[PDB]
């Protein structure tokens, strides 16, 4: 009835997807075997065969082994369909030419065939949830191929990215400034809305609030799994106000180029502090605006909010929400653009968040905020300057140009990112006419 | 399947092969006979990479051992995991180079190079997505220096898309080991800079210091120094084998290190290295691992980075660990010691983590870095040829063999045409 | 010095994960220390505590400290594993179909030696279960006699623990033949309460290997064996509880003494390990009625307890008059002869709980003898 | 052995459980230990491999394993 | 288009047909348990007296 | 609806507050696990005075627990009623207190103030109508002196219309547990005078006097010493939490006990104090209770009330008693000794009687006396400071951390300027 298809590209996107599907299994009561211990809410992410064998509505695609093989060797072996999981035989190796131009045609036909097979058994396709990184070659170029094909094939549908934004300070690669500009330039036209997420911002969140000074990438990925659980839950459960993927993309995106919000979460408490705290709706709303619970290292005070979507889940009083909104629309630390006085969009669900055995706590209230702001121009400018200083004398260009990709697309992507940085400034500028 | 051939040639290189294949047999399970008496089941899967298959659990290694005098060939057949290398993949020829790149690349080699190529194909084809070959030669000396370059070359063509990593024993700094080493190795540098994808220079002298300073071993044997190199040869391919978060294929260690093509002469180095007596007191933790890694003494190549700079560096941290730590300690290094890092390439690191520790350990890392200071190395070797050619020394053989005085010159320039690039960017 | 370590869980009424902790009892002076396994920090530093006793420290036992109730799951370290390890021995003791009249004496003589008591059933053995029980003497000329005795009256099955409890309970048994026990006169349970060598008072396993199959036959792991000989609908029925208090100090056989010497007919016994949600249903009619319902709840599920059905006899005085008032100190002066007058103290830690309202009678009988095994 | 308080005494006393051993006619030290020692690795060269990868250690099959919030008399009432 | 409306109309009424039955059963079961609640309330009143 | 924010500064203040929270959690029926088991529904009417509610009815204290060394926080946590407090309110610091007012007011203490005021402001904002703060600390020593007085100063600056209660431990004449009690206490009082509204002074020798002569104990412990203070602390704020006739909150006590704004130094007292040997023979009535309060052995500071005139007296009884007993008994006290009461304040006694007694007990009474006899406790410290300051001793730490001779002299001058009016108003 109401289903969204999940796609997960790269080693990153597959591991976030494994976190997401573990948490979806624990939400809907799906065990790792595939059956259900014995309502129709499961028909958003899990399909249904006779003699019940609920199977996920995703694809995990990766150009290299050991990552998908980790999933089929692990504890969710029987749950996933065998052709649902896509394995290559040669790693993309951080090269956008080896993501888009050379090794993408060895798997794009099979990936599109499986997408067609999933979309055939889907009465309502509310959209695609694209999980990928701005880093590695697979998650940079294979996603560009994916959106290039989905714009042709399903051009009226909604596509929502949950991108791993590059770390503005630490990073794990030197060609992330290359890959980020190239995938941003290719996917800017074909994307509808892209929530970006920063790993070292979540490191700061974990060390400050979750009190885990030794966090792993499973700890990193479970929180963003909870983000997408908060976002894709109103088309699963019932509640006070129903919010959809189309409603998200049409509320958070003013301009066709400007479709870059920032995600953040509330109760990030660590199961030994959540019961000495009031945890009221007003203060879980107030925790979102602080420049420390943001999932991207980018100061909101260095910018203006353009839109915000607040998704509340649990024992939530809508009038307490409304009072919290009235309180937060008054203080001068938070400013809006002069053309968006109605900037807040509320979505309330009647399902308290689940927990997996792990790091988060039993919470009966939670809120995820999707705040599209022009502050992200500051974060774009850092890796923009990295791209200039890197392209000054042609470092790492030989791999990209010799794999088959033309030289001029570097200048094209550079000018497109420069045009986006230009585009943000007059939208952030106050109106004088 | 991404399989990897382990071309190894020369008495020296072959001894390196032995201890290499030992480390692999150990981190895997292959016994000195073959049967996989492996314990866990995460090691028998990605065996293809380095170990093949044969009715009877036998996992004959996909290696190609070469030499120009049936000497070490036999010393390999009998010694360590000798009875594991296929009887056929022990190609050998009756003669001897004699520390003369010439015989190695023109007269002697020519005879064998042809046949060795045959072995490769028979082995290569078998691999599904042959990740790429890898050679262990010996610039300082004969056979390898010559035969190796000839093979690296002829095989770079046959298949023009397979990272040819080369862990090579570049002539040491002070104490020399062969008078013809100068002339010889220089020829190789020339051939290597334009045939190999990413080489890793190792200095027997350097490892000696790392053996009587970090491992306090009284009487270090070449075998001991050999294990250290073998370990690096294992750390670089860890991900392609065992599982792990943030995997790291060989092509990646390059794509994220080699800035301009030519510049592909790095500097290898293992990490968790403490005295056999003070190990029980070692606090193995990412902090201490990175300390002992991005240090200096613990680099398997005489080329103090402090006197130079660093285009790009990698750190394949194998072991179950908290990436927050890896990420931070990495950044700490970059931020604090900024001078010892070029600025034109921002984010100059390559965090890569596995999930299986080297048997008998918890954490581990292999430092690979494009230290612009590899110049000091090529400089010594070049300040030796011009110290010789000038006085037409020990040149008769080379010339009489089939080489031409002119050819020698070409190398000198090519060398100084690489001993210079690594300076322009190496000062900004 | 000389500390005892155990590993325990506590279920927090907030977030539902079992808090895993480390209990430490000091027998030199009664002191409690707790460590935390999840984060290695301290918890309730070494403090004097004059309510925790040595007999409470047992595997699977249910121990209350500072209202943070613990259940023990491991033996701490190898030291206290040695100290209270190969010590404890589980044994299955059987009251025969005879001497059920003098059941309280036998429960009392188990209670004397320190034989701690963990499971208790009163069952009329089925026809099919008899031949499972008679494996010890199968295909010898005694099956007819032993069948005719065993499958005649209700038996009482017993789980027992102490050090080398096998041979210590054989020492209570004395000679296997009750006539031999009488001729020897060693002061054994057959020497005081036997008849003969086929109907004596008690006989069970001879070793741990036989104790395993005796345990599996009489107390199953999913549960089918005992037909729960209760006669639930017997009109003049009442269900009472020897409380986890009185079980913990050990008063069960003496309660059986006091109630059978008044002619009341005990018809069913069972020990069941109380859980919170199940205690709410037996004490459902008490919240709002009694202003301290919570202490009654936590006293009920603060340990194991035996439910029992009592059949009304002995005219004029009903069980409500035999137990008298609620508080033992009400009963000590007013009606100073009741079992709640003098077999128990405090008000929290009373001896028994009666059916209070009349009609509310078959309900309790059913709860602990029909709608709960 | 070391047997003398000249240099390297601590490591001369150490590692003789590993180094100082080779029969009687194995022949000196370098002639028999020419293929190396049990260094690099700490002290335990027969230690088993770790197979506890992060996916398997962080995605184990979960369960409730809690006390049931369900009264028995409820369970019969709603079931009947 | 036409089969697209027909398919979700079919699924609509198909799970309607059972949500009907078990929702009515749940309402009647709630009525039964509140009757038993009345029983235990007068029971408590007698115990209080 | 009223709330009071509790603060513990220093080790001494921390154990005193821990016993405080145990005693009032016993009175309000709070278990160590946060839930409720109790006997009266009257206890939950004003639980939101000291306890903030949370999810599931788990009442947590509105207390902030601060120290400069993390060896008292773990002791408080490992107390029996340890994990009732908010773990975010455990504002610790990895440093050394150093029993130094300079290091508590101008060093790591003042560095930790900017973080502890965040949770103080949060606990203040999470209330509908806050009335007062209470701070438990000790003058003699650091932290509770330096950080304590700086907390008083900052909280008075941020909230200038609210009552500031401080339960303060002053050094004894019999001993000194450190050597710098005058140096700490003078700079403590110099801040405490022109700031807080209700100082309640406690002395350890007076505690031993009570525990030996009145309570008849031979080995009293710090649990006992802080328990008497906890009973007094619960009985000062009890007309606000439990109902009755003639209620009196903290500001009404302040306006009936503070004639002149500087004169706010009080000596507390609790007087249903019976020994175990005399509990059976006791004749507990209001005529007994008033005489036990006005007996000058149960006064919890080592000052003799017979050496000076009472300015104002306040008594908070608890229990079911008659105002005939209370009013006429306190009148017969005022007439029995009139030279020990002032004449410029006629009828100078305040009566506040709660209905609910402390648990287990029936008729309690807390004494608070603004009297002349605080002059002994203050002049003693003044000549101790003149003796230790005429020779510049124990001073280089203060001059190194940033103190000045001029402000030391200012503290001594302000101590003399408060030693003046206590003599002026006692001699009319
Ligand atoms: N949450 C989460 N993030 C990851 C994970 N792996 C990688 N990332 C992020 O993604 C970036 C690079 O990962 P990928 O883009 O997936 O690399 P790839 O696509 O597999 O390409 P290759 O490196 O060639 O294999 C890193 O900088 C991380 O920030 C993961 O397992 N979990
Ligand atoms: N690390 C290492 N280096 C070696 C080994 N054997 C030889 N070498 C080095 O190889 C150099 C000479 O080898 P070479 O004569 O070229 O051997 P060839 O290739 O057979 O001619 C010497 O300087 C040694 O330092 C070994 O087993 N391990
Ligand atoms: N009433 C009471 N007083 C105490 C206690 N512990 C210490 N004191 C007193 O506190 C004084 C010293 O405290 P202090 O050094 O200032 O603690 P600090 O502020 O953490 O440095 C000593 O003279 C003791 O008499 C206690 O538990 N109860």
């Amino acid at each position: 009835q109401r289903e969204c298809i999940s796609v997960h590209v790269g080693q990153a996107g597959v591991q976030i997807g494994n976190a997401c599907w573990e948490l979806y299994c624990l939400e809907h009561g799906i065990q790792p075997d595939g059956q259900m211990p014995s309502d129709d809410s499961f028909n958003t992410f899990f399909s249904e065969t006779g003699a019940g064998k609920h199977v996920p509505r995703a694809v995990f695609v990766d150009l290299e082994p050991t990552v998908i093989d980790e999933v089929r060797t692990g504890t969710y072996r029987q749950l996933f369909h065998p052709e649902q999981l896509i394995t290559g035989k040669e790693d993309a190796a951080n090269n956008y030419a080896r993501g888009h131009y050379t090794i993408g045609k060895e798997l794009i036909d099979l990936v599109l065939d499986r997408i067609r097979k999933l979309a055939d058994q889907c009465t309502g396709l509310q959209g695609f949830l694209i999980f990928h990184s701005f880093g590695g070659g697979t998650g940079s170029g294979f996603t560009s191929l994916l959106m290039e094909r989905l714009s042709v094939d399903y051009g009226k549908k909604s596509k929502l990215e949950f991108s791993i934004y590059p770390a503005p300070q630490v990073s794990t690669a030197v060609v992330e400034p290359y890959n980020s500009i190239l995938t941003t330039h290719t996917t800017l036209e074909h994307s509808d809305c892209a929530f970006m997420v920063d790993n070292e911002a979540i490191y700061d969140i974990c060390r400050r609030n979750l009190d885990i000074e030794r966090p792993t990438y499973t700890n990193l990925n479970r929180l963003i799994s909870q983000i997408v659980s908060s976002i894709t839950a109103s088309l699963r459960f019932d509640g006070a106000l129903n919010v959809d993927l189309t409603e998200f993309q049409t509320n958070l995106v003013p301009y066709p180029r400007i479709h870059f919000p920032l995600a953040t979460y509330a109760p990030v408490i660590s199961a030994e502090k959540a019961y000495h705290e009031q945890l009221s709706v007003a203060e879980i709303t107030n925790a979102c605006f602080e420049p420390a619970n943001q999932m991207v290292k980018c100061d909101p005070r260095h910018g203006k909010y353009m839109a915000c979507c607040l998704l509340y889940r649990g024992d939530v009083v809508p009038k307490d929400v409304n009072a919290a909104i009235a309180a937060i629309k008054t203080k001068r630390s938070i400013q809006f653009v002069d053309w968006c006085p109605t900037g807040f969009k509320v979505g309330i669900n009647y399902q308290p968040p689940t927990v997996v055995p792990g790091d988060l706590a039993k919470v009966q209230r939670a809120v995820c905020m999707l705040s599209n702001t022009t502050a992200i121009a500051e974060a774009w400018a850092r890796l923009d300057h990295k791209f200039d200083l890197m392209y000054a004398k042609r470092a790492f260009v030989h791999w990209y140009v010799g794999e088959g990709m033309e030289e001029g697309e570097f200048s094209e992507a550079r000018e497109d990112m420069a045009a986006l940085e230009k585009d943000y400034e007059e939208v952030g500028m106050d109106s004088v006419e | 399947m991404r399989e990897i051939v382990h071309l190894q040639a020369g008495q020296c290189g072959n001894q390196i092969g032995a201890k290499f294949w030992e480390v692999i047999s150990d981190e895997h399970g292959i016994d000195p006979t073959g049967t996989y008496h492996g314990d866990s089941d995460l090691q028998l899967e990605r065996i293809n990479v380095y170990y093949n298959e044969a009715t009877g659990g036998k996992y004959v290694p996909r290696a190609v051992l070469v030499d120009l005098e049936p000497g070490t060939m036999d010393s390999v057949r009998s010694g360590p995991f000798g009875q594991i290398f296929r009887p056929d993949n022990f190609v050998f020829g009756q003669s001897g180079a004699g520390n003369n790149w010439a015989k190695g690349h023109y007269t002697e080699g020519a005879e064998l190079v042809d046949s060795v190529l045959d072995v490769v194909r028979k082995e290569a084809e078998s691999c599904d997505c042959l990740q790429g070959f890898q050679l262990t030669h010996s610039l300082g000396g004969g056979t390898g220096s010559g035969m190796g370059t000839l093979l690296i070359s002829k095989i770079r063509e046959e298949y023009p898309d397979r990272i040819m990593n080369t862990f090579s024993v570049v002539p040491s700094p002070k104490v020399s080991d062969t008078v013809v080493e100068p002339y010889n190795a220089t020829l190789s540098v020339h051939q290597l800079v334009e045939n190999t994808d990413e080489t890793y220079c190792i200095d027997n002298e350097a490892l000696y210091d790392i053996c009587f300073r970090t491992l306090k071993l009284t009487t270090p044997t070449y075998g001991d120094l050999n294990h250290l190199v073998s370990a690096t040869m294992s750390g670089v391919t860890t991900c392609l084998r065992f599982p792990g978060q943030l995997n790291a294929d060989l092509r990646k260690l390059a794509v994220n290190m080699v800035p301009f093509p030519r510049l592909h002469f790095f500097m290898p180095g293992f990490a968790p290295l403490t005295s056999r007596g003070s190990q029980q007191y070692r606090a193995l933790t990412v902090p201490e691992l990175t300390q002992q890694m991005f240090d200096a003494k613990n680099m398997m190549a005489a080329c103090d980075p402090r006197h130079g700079r660093y285009l790009t560096v990698a750190a394949v941290f194998r072991g179950r660990m908290s990436m927050k730590e890896v990420d931070e300690q990495m950044l700490n290094v970059q931020n604090k010691n900024s001078s010892y890092f070029v600025e034109w390439i921002p984010n100059n690191v390559k965090t890569a983590v596995c999930d299986i520790p080297p048997r008998g350990l918890k954490m581990s890392a292999t430092f690979i870095g494009n230290s612009t200071a590899i110049q000091e190395l090529f400089k010594r070797i070049s300040e030796q040829f011009t110290a010789m050619f000038r006085r037409k020394a020990f040149l008769h053989w080379y010339t009489g063999e089939g080489m031409d005085e002119m050819e020698f010159t070409e190398a000198e320039s090519n060398m100084n045409d690489l001993g210079n690039p690594v300076v322009t960017r190496g000062a900004c | 010095s000389e500390r005892f370590v155990f590993i325990a869980e506590w279920y927090d009424p907030n977030a539902s994960l079992f808090r895993r902790y480390e209990l430490l009892f000091y027998p030199g002076d009664g002191s409690v220390e707790m460590h935390d396994v999840k984060n290695h920090r301290t918890f309730l530093k070494r403090t004097k505590y004059e309510d925790l006793h040595l007999e409470d420290l047992f595997i699977g036992n249910k121990v209350n400290v500072f209202s943070r109730q613990l259940v023990l799951i491991d033996y701490g370290d190898q030291y206290t594993a040695r100290q209270l390890g190969s010590k404890k021995e589980k044994t299955l003791a059987l009251i025969k179909p005879d001497a059920v009249s003098k059941a309280g004496e036998i429960i009392e003589i188990i209670n004397k030696a320190g034989f701690t008591l963990t499971k208790l059933k009163m069952m009329t053995l089925s026809r099919k279960e008899a031949t499972d029980f008679h494996i010890d003497h199968q295909s010898r000329p005694f099956l007819n006699e032993l069948i005719q005795f065993i499958t005649s009256g209700p038996i009482i099955a017993m789980e027992i623990l102490r050090d080398d409890a096998i041979c210590e309970w054989k020492k209570l048994l004395g000679p296997a033949n009750s006539g031999l026990a009488r001729t020897d006169a060693p002061g054994s349970i057959r020497a005081v309460f036997g008849t003969d060598g086929i109907r004596n008072a008690a006989h069970g396993p001879d070793s741990l290997s036989c104790a395993a199959r005796e345990m599996e036959l009489f107390f199953p792991s999913s549960g089918v064996c005992g037909p729960a000989n209760t006669a639930k609908f017997t009109n003049c029925t009442t269900c009472c509880i020897v409380k986890p208090h009185a079980i913990s100090e050990g008063l069960l056989g003496k309660i059986l003494m006091a109630i059978r010497d008044a002619g009341f007919e005990i018809s069913a016994m069972q020990m069941f390990n109380m859980d919170r949600v199940n205690v709410e249903e037996f004490y459902e009619v008490y919240k709002g009625v009694v202003s301290e319902y919570n202490e009654m709840v936590t006293e009920m599920y603060s340990g194991p307890c035996v439910a029992m059905e009592i059949q009304q006899t002995n005219p004029t005085m009903t069980f409500r008059e035999f137990c008298g008032p609620a508080d033992p100190e009400i009963a000590r002066h007013l009606r100073p002869g009741t079992l709640r007058a003098i077999f128990g103290k405090t008000k929290i830690q009373n001896a028994v709980h009666c059916t209070d309202l009349p009609e509310d009678g078959l309900l309790e009988v059913q709860y602990f003898f029909k709608i709960l095994d | 052995r070391g047997q003398c308080l000249l240099y390297n005494w601590e490591e001369e006393r150490a590692t003789n459980h590993l180094d100082q051993v080779p029969s009687m006619q194995d022949g000196s030290e370098s002639f028999f230990f020419r293929h190396g020692h049990q260094g690099l690795l700490t002290l335990w060269p027969q230690s088993p491999m770790s197979s506890r990868t992060t996916q398997k250690d962080s995605y184990q099959p979960p369960g409730n394993h809690s006390q049931p919030v369900r009264g028995k008399r409820e369970a019969m009432l709603e079931m009947f | 288009k036409s089969n697209e409306r027909d398919r979700l109309k079919a699924e609509w009424d198909q799970h309607n047909d059972r949500k009907f039955v078990d929702s009515l059963v749940k309402a009647r079961i709630k009525d039964a348990m509140q009757g038993f609640i009345i029983n235990t309330e007068e029971r408590r009143n007698k115990l209080r007296e």
